[PDB]
RNA sequence: AAGGGUGCUUGACUGUGAGACAUACAGGUCGAACAGGUGAGAAAUCAGGUCAUAGUGAUCCGGUGGUCCAGUAUGGAAUGG
RNA sequence: AUCAGGACAUUAUCAUGUAGAGAAUAGGUAGGAGCAAUCGAUGCAAGUUCGCUAGGACUUGUUGAUGCGAAAGGUGGAAUACUACCCUUGGUUGUGUGCUGUUCUAAUUGGUAACUGUUAUCCAGUUUCAAGACAGUGUUAGGUGGGCAGUUUGACUGGGG
RNA sequence: GGACUGUUUAACUAAAACACAACUCUAUGCCAAACCGUAAGGUGAUGUAUAUGGGGUGACACCUGCCCAGUGCUGGAAGGU
RNA sequence: UGGACCUAAGCUGAGGCUGAAAAGCGUAGGCGAUGGACAACAGGUUAAUAUUCCUGUACUUACAGUUAGACUGAUGGAGUG
RNA sequence: GGAGAUGGGGAGCUGUAGCGAAAGCGAGUUUUAAAAGAGCGUUUGUUUGUUAUUAUAGACCCGAAACGGGUUGAGCUAGUCAUGAGCAGGUUGAAGGUUGAGUAACAUCAACUGGAGGACCGAACCGACUCUCGUUGAAACGAUAGCGGAUGACUUGUGAUU
RNA sequence: CCUGAGUAGCUCGGAAAACGUUAUUUUGAGUGAAUCUGCCCAGACCAUUGGGUAAGCCUAAAUACUAAUUAGUGACCGAUA
RNA sequence: GGGUAGGUGGUAAGAACCUCAGAUCCGGAGAUUUCCGAAUGGAGCAAUCCGGUAGUUGGAAACAGCUAUCAUUAAUUGAUGAAUAAAUAGUCAAUUAAAGCAAUACGUGGUGAAGUGAAACAUCUCAGUAGCCACAGGAAAAGAAAACGAAUGUGAUUCCGUGUGUAGUGGCGAGCGAAAGCGGAACAGGCCAAACUUAUCAUUAGAUAGGGGUUGUAGGGCUUGCAAUGUGGACUUGAAAA
């Protein structure tokens, strides 16, 4: 087992520590957000060089997150079949982020947040790309 | 083939000695569980994969 | 009298057993005599359950009590005897 | 993953208890002769709990320096303040377990649909939809189980039953 | 006697047996239940309770009484093991 | 009559699914007439063959080369079958 | 080593001290307080040949019905499935429909049409109720003569399947 | 500093070993260590003493068998063998 | 090459030839080697049917001769490419292996009965036997101690005799039956992982290829010196000889 966590303070009273229980495979091992610290190398020698790299992808973190930023806020464009503004089907997720590699980006659907769109026009998506890092995306939905 | 994919540990064939001691030839099945991996080279694959060495993968931090 | 009453006790002993009976085997039955330490009795004597004949069931396995037995190298123990 | 509930321990915290006599609500064994005052009394107001309708205590606000016959009286089998250890019963922050009960999803499932490999009702992959840590599944353990299997089911016997 | 027409023990029994139309009871809410298979898979069914499997009676008419102690079946919510 | 055309029940079955093993299940494809589609009649002859050979008269399906007309129109859609 | 007798090969086997459950003791030893008593002992070998008997192997021979495991068979027959064929001949004359009467309009009735049915009589076809014959037969289940069904839950060929 | 981790053990069901499950050895399910002052072993077990270092691989020879090729043998058969 | 004087396979005489320019015959090496058959272009009722592709020849062209090639699977290499933008699945091509058979025998491994014995029978035995199945091999398997086991001890494995029908185990019934020790046949023990070091991988290497090192009277690595040039084979190519 590996106790260790990353990038935030989830649920719980700790730190970017190895403040972590035995869970298994919960919120520990399911969760490819946080550090599988292995307790061979992680008392010192993977304490400071490893903590200067938690620190080097948090800057960068906040960098090409900031950077993906600047790609949303310069519209998605998916088009749908429509019945005088009221769709047949539904704009979920997984079509947003399809239509966002049209901006080259590529964005995991989990972090697309919200309900399924279910009517033409526009709507702003909130975005969690980080702890403390939420975007707002404008989806324009068209009828073809 | 109800064997794992990883390795090829089999069913282990054995009595059922009920009380009285009468015999009966009886299998036992490895625990087979659908967990996932990831090899290195992206194409993630689902395997049917034993708890034993679901256990190790799971140290090994294969997933 | 081997029956009835009384006094005293517990031989309703331990360790044995020459010689016989009847027996396919297993088993059963009787018993002089010897050592230890006793009871009754003045003493001789008697007493190893009852007047006699039935009243009971192998082996294996496991348990219980004692032990001048062993204890998988040694000291113990477990486990056996 | 998360929230709620109640149970038993305990970290820290209070109390809790009426046979009579005993100035009174005596739970047991001690060290015990003094003890209180800004870790603030007499008199009063409110209240949780408790109930012997009388009493206890805890918690607060005002009060302000004179006090304890619940030290010494006196009782009684056990005797009074003050520092401790042990019982009955309740509330508390706290964990530790599991127990039922919710919610949520990423594991997982699909004989919901759509798409591609593809001229394919299997299949694999992506998404959706419904379920949802249940189900199915491996081991382990109870129950019903001639559906199924291997077997016994005596002998004498004026024939055998 | 059985309602009928039918089927049956090839090669000793064609019948009063079996079937049947109709009746009732029960199971089953769809990945249905029952079933074959170790499982995959498949039937049931490219069906959906006016449907499907099973037990029992056996056209049509009239009737189908009493007992829920025992066995079985269903439900039960506190307790006991 | 049948292949070289077609498919039914069904059989086989790449990948794949399941199964200690062999094998089992099954998709695309492929096979599979008892069926669909396809153009020849009469008479004569030999010891033995005959819509097969011969005589007489026919039709079909391909292939080029040629004359004239016309823009053809499928591995797929539809109708027919 | 002549697919030899044999030579090497002492590792072991039996006998030479028994008794006791055993440590142990030792011509004694176990039981026993007992050195009494009793039990058991206080020397008669071994290796081969041959014969009798015996043990484990089928073990004198022949003899089951059976038990289990793997395969081969649905070309007869039973069922299902695909696809085809067959039922001479003759009767009865349903339901429905058209018309006429009747009905306030129905209902009902009469004529005509229509041509149903697990219908009728009976050949091929299928089945197999009775007698007689044959029963080492013509025949490992039949013949003459009768017999039931014969448009249906029918009969039958070809192919596939359990 | 290194000396083979879901490993040796421990538990539930079974078995190989002469042993009918027991030290040793293997394992379908669950859990799970230590690092030369170590780890395992000497029929449950502990201490002392002593032996050996798993959890990685490879290995001729002696051994089993002869349908086959060649030479040859037989107190083996001699056409119901 | 040998070897001579006959020969053209047996039921087989005759007919017609070859041969003593050295045939037939015998031995070595070669080539041919229709069709089916693992069968493999596609089928299929085995030994038959129907083809594709690329050449060449004939032909005016269909078409016919004559050649080669055309299964699946696994590994490797290259190209291409989806839902989806990249990527992977997939598809196409190239090269290399096997798929099968049999010696009714031997070996290993998986799975695994019953008859019978117990005078019946279930624990048990028959039996890990037969059978089914996979896999080779000329032999296989096993194997170089986390050992034996009771000692001033042996020192990989295998096989034979004995230990012994013992110690034990068994409804303590039937039955089963070692491991030590001892005498023998044969005899060899080698090599990785990891510490450390090198080069390179967006070096996030935790990876790729080297050096180094192989273990118990503990060893190896790390720092420092001396002695070494050699045996040895579980073994590569040539030459010569028997
Ligand atoms: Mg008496
Ligand atoms: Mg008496
Ligand atoms: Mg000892
Ligand atoms: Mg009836
Ligand atoms: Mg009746
Ligand atoms: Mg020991």
């Amino acid at each position: 087992m590996k106790v260790i966590l990353k990038q935030d303070v989830s649920n719980l009273g700790k730190r970017f520590d190895v403040v972590d229980v035995k869970d298994g495979y919960a919120i520990h091992f399911l969760f490819p957000k946080k550090l599988a610290a292995p307790l061979t190398k992680k008392s010192l020698q993977d304490r400071d060089l490893f903590l200067k790299k938690q620190q080097e992808h948090y800057e960068i973190n906040k960098a090409l997150s900031h950077k993906l930023k600047e790609v949303i806020e310069q519209e998605l464009h998916f088009s749908l079949k429509e019945h005088n503004g009221r769709p047949y089907g539904s704009i979920i997720t997984k079509q947003i982020i399809n239509q966002a590699h049209t901006k080259g980006m590529a964005l995991q659907k989990f972090m697309f947040k919200d309900n399924v769109r279910l009517g033409f026009g526009d709507h702003e998506i909130t975005l969690h790309i980080f702890e403390d890092t939420t975007a707002v995306l404008k989806v324009k939905v068209t009828p073809d | 083939a109800k064997k794992d994919q990883l390795t090829l540990r089999g069913p282990l064939y054995g009595n059922n000695r009920s009380h009285s001691k009468t015999i009966t030839r009886r299998k036992w099945n490895v625990n087979l569980q659908p967990c996932k991996v990831k090899t290195a080279d992206g194409k993630t694959t689902r395997i049917l994969v034993s708890t034993r060495t679901l256990r190790t993968l799971k140290k090994h931090n294969r997933l």
